């Protein structure tokens, strides 16, 4: 929760779009859509059927986490 | 005679006394609560009739009357659906314009701004869009007005009252004896010939006499209000004979076996109706009539009061060979004494039948204008897939319950059950090995393809533009079934479904059905399905076969079907019961059905569903991305999960915003479930001790001592909230996406 | 030594990549930071810390590494 | 006429005598395998087993490896098979080190000297079989394309 | 003493029986006498039919033998059963009932092992017995 | 930049640290 | 009124459901006749 | 203490410590815990009676 | 092997001995209770640690106590 708050606030200030955080952080759907879904696009495009770039390792590691977390269950 | 009616009159007096005594059915529970555990035990074991008494007759009577109560509830639900279709729906406007009017049969009151959920569904109507498919069913049945829906609702209410009265009469006034219930041959004869056979015959009658002329007039472009009433189709043979001239010949061709004269309203055309995108109703009428004939013939098989007929005990005992000892001996006694074995078999069959229904109903749309209603198709496939999986796991669970409780080794010496028990280790070891093999050579392909695409080696992947795993067998079966009309099915005009191959059937510029090609991704996901089903079988079968004893616990049958453990000893014996195996198999059923419905949604949205435009090209919803993206987990994550969730998270401020709310709420409850799943009883009991101290300080401690939920109840509550959360999340995501884009 | 001259435009390199499971496009896509070999872009902030406390070249970085090796011994 | 019987006329041992487990064909095949065949030193058992497994180890590495579309595919596959052979020989060595105490008996597989002889034979057979497979694929164009050369 | 020549109940065999550790580490034996030939459930899974007279059976664990003893006690009223431990060297150690009288009945000559002369709430805290071989019981 | 000799010197110091770490591990293992 | 039926009606689940529906009906009618009460009006 | 009296428990490990029970029987023989006390609240094991010594019971 | 202790709060109801699946406990003569008997654990090398005896004990907080210790083949319930 702390790192989600820190990262979403700092990304919205650095983008010059702090009003997006000011209007979307008051409800959970804003957190899910404007922070989690919105900022996932370069991460899930680290590799695709069209190519790959330098983020691909994080694109792997992300999925890696989604695997290993589930294994703990 | 041997098959007769025996009934006891007034066995239980109708009184409200036991209504005021919770736990009356159980001698342990009738003493009254001392702890909060009592309440949960009261609601958990209440319909577990065999644990309250040893008399099979009373248990069977309770089962019969509870089945009547469920039938009453189902009839009340159907009457409700008919009434809400009659009064709160846009059904006439949908009948006038099926291709442009969204079905809607739920209207909300304006209270707190929830009237925004009454979306613009077309036809001058505002309401919640419905995906149960009732509009297409009523169009197929020939219902053209809401008055007929009102009468259907009244009939449903009357049948609900009749069922609940029959339950009260057949428990409380005239309860059948145990000898009446123990007639398997008579029950099968009556239920095959009368329930299925006469039901199919009467529905074929309704289809031929009512559904075919009304639907023929509807497909010709006649407005519903000028269509003649069904009784006019019954009495005016000329009015029918303009549409089907063979009705001018009457019933003489039927009794003289000149049946081809009836070839215009009993057809075997196949394919789909080009106007509506559904199956030809003449094909369905011959189909249900043939099913009626086959079921009535099958309903004369079993021996009864008269000398003709088969004896199932003799049939079972005659089938035995050198590999199997005594063979099928002793199973008739098991299935005529243990209700749990019958519940296992019937739940397993109903689940498999529901799965077959889901597959065969997406692939061959049977109703007019249901094929281009993509939300209805997705909803009924997902719903019946989930019901089928639940019923299969319940069949396994109640098989385990039979194994713990009703199994007698003295009556089961060297039969098939005994030999299955005696090589349970070989069964579970070979199945475990094949499950690990399936897991490696199915999921490691996805992991390998993810790594290769991440490593920048596209030529090293498993894909159609790389090293190929071609589904040659399924493609060959598709080629045979496409070639089947005129070669192995000479009397079929078209294929059974266009999914095997053929033309693109499109209705109102939307694809009703088109060929569904199978490539490397389809190979991988079908072997993923096989892997998940085999692992679920491994869990459930291992729980059933080791329900009575094991090398760990030699007296597991004495502990019962449902116990938390046998202590921390032997290293730890946690989750050793068959119930905990069902508890894990429900999770794996959830995983299996989730992957199945994800495959279904993506494959129909990418390769089947879409819009037809000029020059005959088909523009799919996701533009054919399944072939190159469904070979990696990253492709599933981005192009299916991330891409299609845009509709449910941007639904706020629109009519679909409730799905987004439900989306979040399911996301909440599933996570809440892990609090039960990951934790243990002692922590919560000590925290409850502290809270009890707090309530003692203000002298407000309850007389019923609060206790933490049991270990089994902790597992069950976590599983129930987990399943509710996951199914609700998939529900909201699927429904919001398919309503928005389809 | 490149990063000290232009701190706000040059991407800091943490360490080199030698992975024989790489294909050629992964070798190309990780070749950043003004060097001719695949590298990882540093997120630890050691560049800013070491630059602020007075290190400018690669020689004193190596001397500090030697001193800490000796101190660990 | 029962086809499934208790194993070794003991009904309480954890095994059953089945046609798959205890028929004449199964007993003949198991007794004629080098791991069970009488009259063999452990060295020759190792030689036969290593020849077979090292011979078949070349194929998947040649046909599916990362260098399979290059001119050095067979050389890379044989070298990878040899590395796998060396790894398995190390596995055999540590198994024999930890599993057996030093005894005079050396004519059985489950002795220290017998397992060392078996490991030596398995290494020599594996290298010989892998080299034979390399020679055959190098010298026969039918094996290089796995049968598409006929088309 | 254990008579090795006692005939066994008629069983068709199963995969649940004893493994290599029975012939290598230790094995257990149970004998009992039945008044008639009757079908019982094996503790390893499966049904066997015990003969009239004496029955000898071999198991891998003591708990399996005692589970069978409890089963035949509550289902066939057989209480004369005897459980022995057998080693690979052939030494047979009689286990149950140890002095001929069942453990739930008091017999003379039995001495108490593990008895503590105070209530459980009078056990010591670990801090008295840290860095010391004194027991927590006192 | 750094030369080969400097890397070799660092490797020699790391080997000395390896010997000292092995000695500390043996001392801790009694 | 049969006393056993009244005692059944006095059970915790029936009274719980009736009381919570009664409370919900108060909240629903209050928000129907006096909507959008974010605040206590001054 | 006597028959019928209400007593408070001073045994620390007891479930009913500082709670009130009723004396059901006082044994006269040389028993370490001769005071049978019956409680209205059941324990975690579901029992509602226990034996205590004379110093573990105080009259209220 | 696990350690099983019997404290002098035992009332000699013989339930723990009857609940034991491994024949670890037995009843011996005693003068501390009205029943004239106390439980004892001479055979804790066969104790698996299932704590069925602790479940069976009716005295408020238990008189028989099982402390899990070093695991052996018998205590781990291994048939292999
Ligand atoms: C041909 C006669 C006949 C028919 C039609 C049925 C029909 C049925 N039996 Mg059944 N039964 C029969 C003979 C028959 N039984 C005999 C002879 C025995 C004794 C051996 C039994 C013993 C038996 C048991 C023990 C149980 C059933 C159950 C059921 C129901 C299954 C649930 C279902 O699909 O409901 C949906 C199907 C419907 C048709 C819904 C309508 C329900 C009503 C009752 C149908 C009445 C039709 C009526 C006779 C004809 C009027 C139609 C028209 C002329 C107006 C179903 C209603 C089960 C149940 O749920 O019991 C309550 C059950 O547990 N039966
Ligand atoms: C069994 C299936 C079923 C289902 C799921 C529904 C569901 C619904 N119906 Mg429906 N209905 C059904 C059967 C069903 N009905 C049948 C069989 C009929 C024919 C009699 C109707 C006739 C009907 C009408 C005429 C109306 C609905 C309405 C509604 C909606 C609101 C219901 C509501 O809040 O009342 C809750 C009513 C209560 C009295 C609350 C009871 C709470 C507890 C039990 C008692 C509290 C007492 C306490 C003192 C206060 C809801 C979507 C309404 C609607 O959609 O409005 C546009 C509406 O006007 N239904
Ligand atoms: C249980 C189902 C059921 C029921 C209740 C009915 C009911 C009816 N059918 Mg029907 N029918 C059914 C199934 C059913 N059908 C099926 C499955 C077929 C296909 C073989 C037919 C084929 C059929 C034909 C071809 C005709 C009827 C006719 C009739 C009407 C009887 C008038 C008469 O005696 O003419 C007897 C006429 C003679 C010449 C003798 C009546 C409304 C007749 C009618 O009035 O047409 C509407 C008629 O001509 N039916
Ligand atoms: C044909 C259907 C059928 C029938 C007749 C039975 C009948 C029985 N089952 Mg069975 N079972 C079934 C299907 C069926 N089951 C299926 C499909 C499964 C798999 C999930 C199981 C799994 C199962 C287990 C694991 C067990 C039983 C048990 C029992 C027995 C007692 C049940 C009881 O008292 O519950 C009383 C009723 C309840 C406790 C109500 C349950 C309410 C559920 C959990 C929540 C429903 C959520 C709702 C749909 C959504 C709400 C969400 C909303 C709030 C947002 C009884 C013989 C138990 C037993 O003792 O057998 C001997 C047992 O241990 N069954
Ligand atoms: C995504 C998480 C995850 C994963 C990977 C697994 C994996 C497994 N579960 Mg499990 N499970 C999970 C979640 C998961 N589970 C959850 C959440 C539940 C909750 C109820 C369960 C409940 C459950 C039950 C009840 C059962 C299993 C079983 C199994 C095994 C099935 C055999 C198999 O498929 O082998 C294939 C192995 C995999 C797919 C794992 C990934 C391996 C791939 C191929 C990559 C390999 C890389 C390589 C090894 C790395 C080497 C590097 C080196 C440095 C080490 C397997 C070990 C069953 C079992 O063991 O019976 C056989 C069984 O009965 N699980
Ligand atoms: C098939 C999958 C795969 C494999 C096997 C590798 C293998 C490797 N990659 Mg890699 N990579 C892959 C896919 C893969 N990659 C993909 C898909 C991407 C995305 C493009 C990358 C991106 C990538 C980058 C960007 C980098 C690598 C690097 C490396 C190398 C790390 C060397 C190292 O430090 O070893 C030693 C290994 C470890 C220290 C990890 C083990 C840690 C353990 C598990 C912790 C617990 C230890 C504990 C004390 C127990 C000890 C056990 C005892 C036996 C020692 C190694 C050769 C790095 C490199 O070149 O460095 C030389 C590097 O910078 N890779
Ligand atoms: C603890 C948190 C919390 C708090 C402080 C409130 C407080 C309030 N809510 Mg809210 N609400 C909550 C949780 C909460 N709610 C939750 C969890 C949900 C989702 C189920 C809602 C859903 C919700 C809706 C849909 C509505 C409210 C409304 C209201 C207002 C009450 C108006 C009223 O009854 O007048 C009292 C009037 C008298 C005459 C007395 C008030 C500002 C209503 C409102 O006016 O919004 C501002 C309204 O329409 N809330
Ligand atoms: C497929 C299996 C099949 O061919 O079964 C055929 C065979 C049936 O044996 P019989 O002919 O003795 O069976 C007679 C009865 O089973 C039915 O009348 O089953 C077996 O041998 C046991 C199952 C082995 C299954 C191995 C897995
Ligand atoms: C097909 C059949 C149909 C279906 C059913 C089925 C039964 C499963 C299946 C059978 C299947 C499978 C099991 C087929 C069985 C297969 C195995 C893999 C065949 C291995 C053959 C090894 C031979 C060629 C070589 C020895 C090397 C020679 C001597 C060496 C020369 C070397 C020596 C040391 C001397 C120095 C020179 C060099 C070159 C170094
Ligand atoms: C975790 C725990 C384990 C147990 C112990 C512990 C202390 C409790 C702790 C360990 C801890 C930490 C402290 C362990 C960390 C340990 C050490 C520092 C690992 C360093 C290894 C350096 C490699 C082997 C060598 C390069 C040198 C090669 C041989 C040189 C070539 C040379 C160059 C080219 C120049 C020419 C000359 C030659 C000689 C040829
Ligand atoms: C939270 C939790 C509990 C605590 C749950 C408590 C004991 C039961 C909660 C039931 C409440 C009282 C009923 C529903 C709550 C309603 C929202 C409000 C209560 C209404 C009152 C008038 C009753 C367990 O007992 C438990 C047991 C085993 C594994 C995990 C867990 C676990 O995670
Ligand atoms: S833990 Fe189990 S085996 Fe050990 S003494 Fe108690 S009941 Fe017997
Ligand atoms: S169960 Fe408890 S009270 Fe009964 S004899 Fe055993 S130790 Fe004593």
């Amino acid at each position: 929760w702390v790192t989600f708050y820190w990262h979403w606030k700092h990304v919205t200030i650095w983008q010059g779009n702090a009003g997006q955080f000011n209007e979307s952080s008051t409800y959970i759907m804003g957190w899910l859509r404007d922070y989690l879904w919105l900022n996932s696009s370069p991460l899930i495009n680290g590799y695709n059927p069209f190519g790959m770039n330098s983020l691909s390792v994080w694109s792997w590691m992300f999925l890696f986490g989604h695997l290993i977390w589930a294994t703990g269950f | 005679k041997k098959v007769s009616i025996t009934v006891d009159r007034d066995p239980v007096a109708t009184s409200f006394e036991k209504w005021a005594q919770p736990g009356h059915f159980s001698r342990t529970l009738a003493k009254g609560p001392k702890t909060t555990t009592w309440i949960w035990n009261l609601h958990a074991d209440v319909h577990d009739f065999d644990s309250h008494t040893n008399s099979l007759e009373d248990i069977s009577r309770k089962i019969f009357s509870a089945h009547f109560g469920q039938l009453s509830i189902i009839f009340l639900w159907l009457s409700g659906m008919y009434f809400h279709g009659a009064r709160f729906s846009n059904y006439s406007a949908w009948l006038s314009n099926p291709t442009a009017v969204k079905p809607s049969a739920q209207v909300v009151w304006p209270i707190v701004g929830q009237e925004i959920l009454n979306g613009d569904v077309g036809g001058g109507f505002q309401g919640v869009q419905v995906t149960s498919g009732f509009f297409q069913i009523w169009r197929a049945s020939g219902i053209t007005s809401e008055v007929e829906l009102y009468w259907c609702a009244l009939a449903g209410l009357l049948m609900s009252g009749l069922m609940i009265f029959a339950g009260w009469f057949h428990y409380h006034k005239a309860a059948p004896k145990l000898e009446w219930f123990q007639n398997a041959e008579s029950m099968l004869n009556h239920h095959l010939s009368g329930l299925l056979g006469l039901g199919c015959l009467s529905w074929a009658g309704h289809q031929i006499h009512i559904s075919l002329p009304v639907n023929k007039l509807l497909d010709a472009g006649v407005a519903p209000q000028e269509i003649p009433l069904p009784h006019e189709f019954l009495v005016n043979r000329d009015l029918m004979a303009q549409l089907y001239p063979s009705f001018s010949k009457g019933l003489v061709p039927f009794f003289t076996l000149n049946w081809s004269e009836y070839s215009d309203f009993l057809t075997f055309k196949g394919g789909l109706n080009p106007v509506t995108g559904g199956l030809w109703l003449s094909d369905t009428a011959h189909h249900h009539l043939a099913l009626a004939v086959l079921f009535i013939v099958a309903g004369h098989m079993y021996r009864t009061n008269w000398g003709i007929g088969h004896s199932m005990k003799e049939i079972l005992e005659a089938h035995k060979g050198p590999f199997t000892g005594e063979g099928h001996k002793g199973l008739y006694e098991i299935l005529t004494t243990s209700w749990h074995a019958q519940l296992a078999i019937n739940l397993a069959m109903m689940g498999s039948v529901s799965i077959i229904v889901a597959h065969h109903m997406y692939a061959m749309p049977p109703y007019p204008y249901i094929a281009t209603d993509y939300p209805t198709q997705l909803s009924i496939f997902t719903h019946h897939m989930w019901i089928g999986g639940f019923c299969v796991v319940g069949g396994a669970a109640h098989a385990g319950i039979f194994m713990v409780r009703d199994y007698n080794p003295a009556q089961n010496y060297n039969n098939l059950l005994d030999r299955v028990i005696r090589h349970r280790d070989a069964i579970i070891s070979h199945l475990n090995w094949i499950c690990i093999f399936l897991g490696f050579h199915s999921f490691g392909l996805y992991i390998h393809n993810d790594t290769m695409r991440a490593l920048g080696r596209t030529q090293d992947m498993f894909s159609d533009t790389a090293i190929q795993l071609k589904p040659v067998f399924a493609q060959w079966v598709q080629s045979i079934h496409t070639l089947a009309p005129g070669n192995t099915t000479p009397n079929a005009l078209a294929t059974a479904s266009y999914a095997f191959g053929g033309d693109v059937v499109a209705v109102g510029n939307k694809v009703a059905m088109m060929p569904i090609s199978l490539g490397t991704a389809d190979f991988m996901v079908h072997h993923i399905h096989a892997f998940t089903i085999h692992v679920t079988v491994l869990i459930l079968l291992k729980g059933v076969l080791f329900s009575r004893n094991s090398r760990l616990i030699p007296d597991k049958a004495n502990l019962g079907f449902r116990f938390p453990c046998d202590g921390p000893g032997r290293g730890g014996t946690c989750q050793s019961s068959a119930w905990d195996s069902v508890f894990l198999g429900l999770f794996w059923m959830y995983n299996c059905i989730s992957v199945v419905i994800f495959h279904f949604s993506w494959k129909m949205q990418s390769d089947v569903w879409g819009t037809v435009q000029a020059d005959g090209t088909v523009t799919h919803i996701t533009g054919g991305n399944f072939a190159q993206s469904a070979i990696t987990i990253n492709g599933w994550l981005r192009d299916f999960l991330w891409a299609q969730a845009s509709q449910v998270i941007q639904s706020y401020g629109s009519a679909l915003s409730a799905y987004g709310l439900i989306f979040l709420g399911a996301h909440f409850i599933w996570a809440f479930s892990l609090m039960f799943l990951f934790s243990g009883r002692g922590y919560w009991q000590e925290l409850i001790e502290s809270i009890v101290w707090a309530h003692n300080k203000l002298n407000v401690a309850p007389a019923i001592q609060p206790r933490a939920l049991s270990i089994t109840q902790g597992r069950a509550v976590g599983l129930a909230h987990y399943l509710l959360g996951g199914i609700g999340t998939t529900w909201a995501f699927f429904l919001a996406r398919i309503i928005s884009v389809g | 030594e490149q990063w000290v001259l232009n701190p706000l435009k040059v991407k800091p390199i943490a360490h080199a990549i030698w992975d024989p499971h790489f294909g050629q496009p992964a070798v190309k896509a990780f070749t950043k930071g003004g060097v001719s070999y695949p590298v990882n872009i540093a997120t630890s902030g050691v560049y800013h810390w070491w630059y602020t406390i007075g290190m400018r070249s690669n020689t004193d970085l190596y001397a500090g590494s030697l001193f800490l090796l000796f101190l660990a011994g | 006429s029962q086809f499934i019987k208790p194993y070794n006329d003991d009904p309480f041992v954890g095994n059953l005598a089945t046609p798959v487990s205890t028929s004449s064909f199964t007993k003949s095949l198991l007794s004629n395998l080098p791991a069970y065949r009488a009259g063999l030193s452990p060295l020759l058992r190792g030689v036969e087993i290593g020849l077979t497994h090292g011979y078949f180890l070349v194929g998947p590495f040649y046909k599916l490896g990362p260098l399979r579309n290059s001119d050095v595919a067979l050389l890379s596959g044989f070298f990878s098979a040899l590395g796998l052979i060396i790894i398995l020989v190390a596995c055999l060595t540590i198994y024999g080190v930890v599993s057996f105490e030093e005894t005079e008996a050396k004519d059985q597989l489950q002795t220290a000297k017998g397992w060392r002889q078996f490991t030596s034979g398995w290494l020599v057979g594996s290298v010989g079989g892998a080299s034979f497979a390399y020679i055959l694929i190098s010298n026969i164009p039918f094996l290089q394309t796995a049968g598409m050369s006929m088309l | 003493t254990l008579n090795l020549q006692i005939p066994s109940p008629t069983f068709e065999g199963s995969t649940g029986g004893w493994l290599r550790a029975a012939e290598v580490e230790e094995k257990y034996a149970i004998t009992w006498t039945s008044p008639k030939e009757q079908v019982f459930e094996m503790p390893t899974g499966g049904a066997a039919i015990m003969r009239q007279g004496e029955n000898l059976l071999y198991l891998a664990r003591k708990e399996q033998c005692l589970a069978l003893a409890t089963q035949v006690k509550n289902s066939f009223k057989i209480t004369d059963y005897k459980v022995y431990r057998i080693f690979p060297s052939g030494e047979v150690q009689y286990l149950h009932p140890k002095d001929g009288v069942f453990p739930e009945k008091v017999n003379a000559g039995r001495v108490g092992v593990g008895n503590v002369s105070h209530s459980i709430g009078k056990n010591l805290n670990p801090a008295q017995i840290k860095f010391t071989s004194k027991s927590f019981n006192g | 930049m750094i030369s080969d000799t400097q890397i070799f010197i660092a490797l020699i110091l790391a080997l000395v640290s390896l010997v000292l770490a092995i000695r500390l591990g043996r001392a801790l293992y009694q | 009124m049969d006393s056993n039926f009244l005692k059944y009606l006095s059970t915790a689940p029936v009274l719980f459901t009736v009381w919570l529906s009664f409370t919900a009906s108060f909240i629903i009618e209050a928000n129907r006749f006096f909507p959008d009460m974010l605040y206590f009006p001054m | 203490v006597k028959r019928g009296s209400k007593v408070r428990i001073l045994r620390k490990e007891s479930y009913w410590y500082q709670d009130i029970g009723t004396v059901a029987t006082i044994d006269t023989s040389g028993i370490r815990y001769p005071v049978v006390v019956r409680f209205e609240k059941v324990s975690y094991s579901g029992v509602n009676t226990n034996n205590f010594s004379l110093d573990e019971v105080v009259e209220v | 092997s696990h350690s099983v202790k019997v404290y002098d709060t035992c009332i000699g109801c013989t339930q723990c001995v009857r609940a034991c699946p491994c024949d670890v406990l037995e009843m011996v003569s005693w003068d501390g209770c009205k029943a004239g008997q106390i439980a004892s654990a001479p055979r804790t090398e066969d104790c698996i640690g299932c704590k069925r005896c602790e479940t069976a004990c009716p005295t408020d907080f238990l008189s028989v106590r099982v402390y899990l210790g070093g695991e052996t083949t018998r205590s781990m319930g291994l048939a292999y």
